[PDB]
RNA sequence: GGGCGAGGCUCCUUCUGAGUUCCCUGGAACGGGACGCCACAGAGGGUGAGAGCCCCGUAUAGUUGGAAGCCAAGCCUGUGU
RNA sequence: GAGACCGAUAGCGCACAAGUAGAGUGAUCGAAAGAUGAAAAGCACUUUGAAAAGAGGGUUAAAUAGCACGUGAAAUUGUUG
RNA sequence: GUGAGCCCGGGUCGAACGGCCUCUAGUGCAGAUCUUGGUGGUAGUAGCAAAUACUUCAAUGAGAACUUGAAGGACCGAAGUGGGGAAAGGUUCCAUGUGAACAGCGGUUGGACAUGGGUUAGUCGAUCCUAAGCCAUAGGGAAGUUCCGUUUCAAAGGGGCAC
RNA sequence: AAACUUUCAACAACGGAUCUCUUGGUUCUGGCAUCGAUGAAGAACGCAGCGAAAUGCGAUAAGUAAUGUGAAUUGCAGAAUUCCGUGAAUCAUCGAAUCUUUGAACGCACAUUGCGCCCGCCGGUAUUCCGGCGGGCAUGCCUGUUCGAGCGUCAU
C-alpha cells in the first residue's frame, strides 16, 4: 500500500503519464532484465536497454530466438532484434516489434557511461543490503 | 418560519473541510510549539468573574493581569510580556479579593 | 509508399463525397428548419411572403 | 422590395479590421472597435457576458512572458550560473 | 455543475402550426441553431433537479 | 531599392543601372536588377550564382 | 518621388550665419568668439549668400554647419555654465 | 479591388499560402488522425471576412 | 563542416568570432542558392550553418555582457537590461534595510527587554 | 555591545525485495495445475488475456552530491562615555 | 491528492487541429465528430475491366476485423423458402 | 411464474460478469404540434417548358447534343450577349495534368480538383491640400467609465544685431 | 398459376442502438502567492529539408547558451557515435541570451508599412548631393539642478 502523499494510485494519471512520457523517461520505462550470468557478475537485476545489446526473447511467438538490438523505437515502446522479422506481402522483410520486458539481456554493449551505471547500481544495492542487514 | 425568500443558494456554506481544517490547526499548533520550545505555547492569564447577574456565579480566564496586580507581585510591566505573562491595562481591581 | 499515400488520400474523401461536397473547402451548413418558415402565423393584414 | 432586391445594394463596409484585437469590428466612421473598445485605454469587457470574457481572457492566447513566471518563482528568481559552468 | 445546460442563448419560437414550443438556439450556420435547449428532455440540456 | 543594390554590390560585386521591385501575391519581394552593359549577366549567373 | 521644396538642401544646409550659430549653441557672443578661436572654427564664404540667408550683407559671417555641430560636444560649454 | 492596402494584401498573401491540401506524408505518421485539411478555404465558399 | 562547437568558441575573442560569423553567413548565403538550384545532402549543411551562426551570436553576446557587468560592478546606476529583473512589484518593494529600520525608542526597549528564553516547572 | 558556533530543520540529487522453474489451453499466459520466493513493498500502471516476484514504480530506514536560508546547546571577548 | 459522481445524445459548449469549423455589418451566436488488429502482418502474384473495382490467391487466431474498419439492435430494404 | 419477469438450448461475439442479505439513486415510457439521430409510403411521382437554334465531317477518348478544328445556319445589333473601369471579391488569371465529389442531363470540358508560373513606375494613382465633419491640447463639468471645449480667462515664438 | 400486396423465417443490406473500453469532464480536499513602461494580457505576421492545422519558437525563429542524462530521431530523405565521449535526442532541467509588427503603447500619425525632428557612424566623385546603419524625441506627477518672469515683500 502506498503511504506517501506525493504518490498517486490514479489509473487515469498513471496511463496519461505512461503514454505521454518524454524520451528520457521512456528510456527508463523500456528496461530489460539481465541474464543470470550477468546478474552474478555485476550484482544488477535490470538496466535500460539500448542499441547494440544482445538479447534472448523469452515471451511471445518468437521465444528462444537470439540476436542484437538493432533499433529502439521509443515512440512505439518497442525494440527491433536482427533476424526477428516477418515477410510482407511483397516479399520484403519488415522488423517485428518486441517489448523489452519480454526479452533478457545476454551481452551488454559496454562503454564508460554504461560501466558507471552498473557500478553505481551495484554500490547502491550493496549499501542498502548492508544497512538493512 | 422559513427565510428562503432571497437568493439563498448563492450563500450556502458547507463544511466538508472540517477534518482538514482540524488537521491544519494541529499542524500549526505543533509548529508553534516547536518554535517556542522550551517556553509554553500560551501566556499566563488571570482569573476574572463574568459580568451580569446570570454569570457572576462563575469565574474564568481574562485577557491579562492588571498593572496594580503586576506592581503588587513585583513584576515590571516591560518584563512581564517577555516571560509569558499577558498584560491588560484596561481592567481595574475594584475589590481586594 | 507513394501508391499507399495516394490511396490513403483518396480514402480520406469518402465521407465528404457521400455528403456531395465540392471538395474539402465546402463546409457550408444550411438552414434545414428556417425560423421564417417554421414560426409565426399568417394574419389578415400584412404577410411575410407572397 | 425590402428583401432580395434590397440585398443587392450591400457593398459598403460598416466595420474594418481593428489594430488591437484583429476582428472586423472597427467602425469605419466612429473609429471605435465594437469588440475591444479601441482606442480607449481599457479593453472592453462586461459581466453580463461570461462567454465574451472567456473568449479573450488570459490564457487563451500565447502567454509569451507570463508562462515563464511560475518557474522563476519556484527557483526563487535566482540569478547567475551553476558553479563551474562553461562560459565567459 | 450549476451552469450545465444553461450556457446557451435560446428562445421559444411561439405557438404555431409546425413545431413544439421548447426554447430553440438562435443564430444560424451551425447544427445547434434551431435545436431545443434548457429542458431535461433535451439533448445538451439541464438535468431535472440538479444534484447539490 | 537602395538596400538591394548595396547588398548586390557587397555580395557579388554586381553593379546595376536600375532596379524594379514588386511584391508577389505570396508576400515576398521580387527584384529585377538590370546590370551595367560592360558586365555579362549570363556570365554572372553561370559563375557567381550557378544558374547555368 | 515627392517633390522637394526650395531652400532645404545645398548651401542653405551647408552654412549657418553667426547669429544662427550662437542661438544654436546657446552661448553669449564673447564665449562663442572665444570658443571659435580656441577650437579653430574659421569664417567661410558661400558662393551665393542669399541662398543661405536672405537678410545677409557683405559683413555677415558664415560658418560650417558641421563645425557648429562639432562645437556642440565640447566639454568647455559645461565649464562656462558652471562658472556662471 | 485592384486598389488595396498593404495590410489587406499581406492578409491575402497569408490566406493564399494557407490554401493547400495536407502533404501526403502526414497520413503515414505513427498515430496520425489528420485525414484532410479541415480548414481549407475556397473563394466561392467562405469569405475571408476582411 | 559547418558544425561549430561552443567549446572552441568560448576561448576566442571578439575579432575572430566576428570573422567566423562572416564566413558562416557567406556559406549559408551561397548554400541557399545551391538549394534552389539543386537538391542534395547540403540541406544538412544549411541547418548546421544556421545553428553555428546562432552559437556564435550567443557567445559574442555573452562575452560582451560579462565585460559590461565587470565595467558596471562598482557603479550606482546600471543599464536597465543589466539590472536584475525579478518582478515589477518585487522591484518596487522596500529594501531589507529600510524595512528593518526601527525607531530609537523601540531600539532601547528591545535592548533592555527582549523576548526571553524561559520554562515553567510542572 | 560585538564575534564564533557543535548540532538540527527545509529543497533538489545517487541507490534499494523476490520465479519469467515445470505441465495443459491458447495466436500470445498475465489463465488452470504443481513446486518455490519476497513482503515496513499484495498502491497504481505497462507488457500479445486477471502478474507481489518480467519492467517502471510502491514501503522503510537511510545513503551519495550540491545550494540558499532559518533555528540553536554552548564558547570567546568591551564595559558604562 | 481524492470520490457509493458521468461513461461519448452522458459528463464542461469542447475526451478529437473546440471557443475550432460555420453564421451575423456588429454586439454576439456557436456545433458535429472517440474504438481495425497483439503486431500493418493494411493483400505479393495471376486474371477480367478505361477506371472504380471484381474474382482467384494471400495476411491474420479471426477479414463472420479490409483504413466504409470492435460489437453491430430497431425502423426500413433485397434475395430465397 | 396469474403477472411485471426469471431460467435454459441454438447461432453470433470477444473480456468481463452474476446470485443472496443489507446500503444507495440522475431507477422502469406510446403519447408531451416532446429532444436528438436514423428511416418509410407518397414515388421512379411532381417536375428538369422565360431569355428564337441548331446541323455535318474529322480528331481525341472506354464513353461525345452540351470537348476541339473545319464546314454551314442563326442571335446580340454600339442605352450590345462588344471594349474598359469604381465598389465588392481575392488568385477566380496562365500553363500542364486529373479518379471520385460539384457543374439539378452527360462530360474527354470547367471559375471544380492537383502541381507550378504570373502583377516591374520620379511622370498612373495613393502619399500632399482642404470640404462637410471628427479627435488631442488650455480650461471647466462629472462618484466615475468620461462629457464639453478646437481659440478659449494659456507665460502656447519667430527673426535680427552685438569689440 | 405468376406478378403485386401483406405475414412468417434464413442470409444479405441500411443505420449506429447495446455491451465493454476511456491520456476527458464534474465535485471535494490539501499546498502556494508569482503579471506589466526592465513594455504585460491580447492581436498580427513569420520560422522545419519535405507542414495546412494543433504544438513549439522569433530573422540566434519546431530554436541558441548552460546544467543533467547517456544513444537516439523516425512518415520519407539525408546524415550519425571515434561507443570508452566538450556527446544523439521532437530528452529533461533551466540561473545566460535572442525575442519581428503591434498592443496600457510613448516623435506625429495609421482605413497610409504616411510624414518628421535631434545626435553619431559608414559608404558612394563630395565643404553642399545621394544612400545605409545605430542611439533618441508621449503624458501627469515627485525630489533635485539650472535658466528665468513679476514694484508681490524688502535691503542698498
Ligand atoms: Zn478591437
Amino acid at each position: 500500500m502506498k503511504v506517501r502523499p506525493t504518490v498517486s494510485s490514479s489509473r487515469r494519471k498513471a496511463r496519461k503519464a505512461h503514454f505521454s512520457a518524454p524520451s528520457s523517461v521512456r528510456r527508463v520505462i523500456m528496461s530489460a532484465p539481465l541474464s543470470k550470468e550477468l546478474r552474478e557478475k555485476y550484482n544488477v537485476r535490470s538496466i535500460p536497454i539500448r542499441k547494440g545489446d544482445e538479447v534472448q526473447i523469452v515471451r511471445g511467438a518468437h521465444k528462444d530466438k537470439e540476436g542484437k538490438v538493432t533499433s529502439v523505437y521509443r515512440l512505439k515502446y518497442v525494440i527491433h532484434v536482427e533476424r526477428v522479422t516477418r515477410e510482407k506481402a511483397t516479399g520484403q522483410t519488415v522488423p517485428i516489434g518486441i517489448h523489452p520486458s519480454n526479452v533478457v539481456i545476454t551481452k551488454l554493449h559496454l562503454d564508460k557511461d554504461r560501466e558507471n551505471i552498473l557500478a553505481r547500481i551495484k554500490a547502491g544495492r550493496e549499501q542498502v543490503a548492508k544497512a538493512k542487514g | 418560519n422559513n427565510h428562503f425568500r432571497k437568493h439563498w443558494q448563492r450563500r450556502v456554506r458547507c463544511h466538508f473541510d472540517q477534518p482538514g481544517k482540524k488537521v491544519t490547526r494541529r499542524l500549526a499548533r505543533r509548529a508553534k510549539a516547536a518554535a517556542l520550545a522550551p517556553r509554553p505555547v500560551d501566556k499566563l492569564r488571570p482569573i476574572v468573574r463574568c459580568p451580569t447577574v446570570k454569570y457572576n456565579r462563575r469565574t474564568r480566564l481574562g485577557r491579562g493581569f492588571t498593572l496594580e496586580e503586576l506592581k503588587a507581585a513585583g513584576i515590571p510591566r516591560l518584563l512581564a510580556p517577555t516571560i509569558g505573562i499577558a498584560v491588560d491595562h484596561r481592567r481595574k481591581n475594584l475589590s481586594e479579593e | 509508399l507513394r501508391s499507399k499515400a495516394e490511396r490513403q488520400a483518396k480514402l480520406a474523401q469518402r465521407k465528404m463525397n457521400r455528403m456531395a461536397r465540392q471538395g474539402e473547402a465546402d463546409r457550408h451548413i444550411h438552414a434545414s428548419m428556417p425560423k421564417h418558415l417554421f414560426s409565426g402565423k399568417r394574419t389578415i393584414g400584412k404577410t411575410d411572403r407572397r | 422590395t425590402k428583401g432580395t432586391s434590397s440585398f443587392g445594394k450591400r457593398h459598403n463596409k460598416t466595420h474594418g479590421l481593428c489594430r488591437r484585437c484583429g476582428r472586423r469590428s472597427l467602425h469605419n466612421q466612429k473609429k471605435v472597435c465594437a469588440s475591444c473598445g479601441y482606442p480607449a485605454a481599457k479593453t472592453r469587457k462586461y459581466n453580463w457576458s461570461e462567454k465574451a470574457k472567456r473568449r479573450k481572457v488570459t490564457g487563451t492566447g500565447r502567454m509569451r512572458y507570463l508562462s515563464t513566471v511560475p518557474r522563476r518563482f519556484k527557483n526563487g528568481f535566482r540569478t547567475g550560473v551553476p558553479k563551474g559552468a562553461r562560459g565567459p | 455543475s450549476e451552469k450545465a445546460g444553461h450556457q446557451t442563448s435560446a428562445e421559444s419560437w411561439g405557438t404555431g402550426r409546425a413545431v413544439a414550443r421548447i426554447p430553440r438556439v438562435s443564430g444560424g450556420g451551425t447544427h445547434r441553431a434551431g435545436q431545443g435547449a434548457f429542458g431535461n428532455m433535451c439533448r445538451s440540456g439541464r438535468m431535472f433537479a440538479p444534484t447539490k | 531599392k537602395a538596400q538591394i543594390k548595396q547588398a548586390l554590390k557587397k555580395l557579388y560585386d554586381i553593379d546595376t543601372v536600375k532596379i524594379n521591385t514588386l511584391i508577389r501575391p505570396d508576400g515576398t519581394k521580387k527584384a529585377f536588377a538590370r546590370l551595367t552593359p560592360d558586365v555579362d549577366a549570363l556570365d554572372i549567373a553561370a559563375t557567381k550564382l550557378g544558374l547555368v | 518621388g515627392k517633390a522637394k521644396k526650395k531652400g532645404k538642401s545645398g548651401a542653405a544646409r551647408n552654412y549657418m550665419t553667426r547669429t544662427q550659430a550662437v542661438k544654436k549653441l546657446q552661448l553669449s557672443l564673447p564665449d562663442f568668439r572665444k570658443l571659435c578661436i580656441w577650437k579653430g572654427i574659421y569664417p567661410r564664404e558661400p558662393r551665393d549668400r542669399r541662398k543661405v540667408n536672405k537678410s545677409a550683407t557683405a559683413s555677415t559671417t558664415f560658418y560650417y554647419t558641421k563645425d557648429i555641430q562639432y562645437l556642440l560636444h565640447e566639454p568647455l560649454l559645461q565649464k562656462f555654465r558652471e562658472q556662471k | 479591388p485592384s486598389h488595396k492596402t498593404f495590410r489587406i494584401k499581406q492578409k491575402l498573401a497569408k490566406a493564399q499560402k494557407q490554401n493547400r491540401p495536407i502533404p501526403q506524408w502526414i497520413r503515414l505518421r505513427t498515430g496520425n488522425t489528420i485525414r484532410y485539411n479541415a480548414k481549407r478555404r475556397h473563394w466561392r465558399k467562405t469569405r475571408l471576412g476582411l | 563542416n559547418g558544425k561549430v562547437k561552443a567549446g572552441q568558441l568560448w576561448s576566442k575573442n571578439k575579432e575572430e568570432l566576428t570573422k567566423i560569423l562572416g564566413e558562416l553567413k557567406t556559406e549559408l548565403s551561397q548554400l541557399r542558392i545551391q538549394k534552389i538550384s539543386s537538391s542534395g545532402a547540403k540541406l544538412n549543411k544549411i541547418h548546421d550553418l544556421r545553428k553555428s551562426i546562432a552559437r556564435v551570436l550567443t557567445v559574442i553576446n555573452a562575452k560582451q555582457r560579462a565585460q559590461l557587468r565587470l565595467f558596471y560592478k562598482n557603479k550606482k546606476y546600471l543599464p536597465l537590461d543589466l539590472r536584475p529583473k525579478l518582478t515589477r512589484a518585487l522591484r518596487r518593494r522596500l529594501s531589507k534595510e529600510d524595512a528593518s529600520r526601527v525607531l530609537e525608542k523601540t531600539k532601547k526597549r528591545l535592548t533592555h527587554f527582549p523576548q526571553r528564553k524561559y520554562a515553567v516547572k510542572a
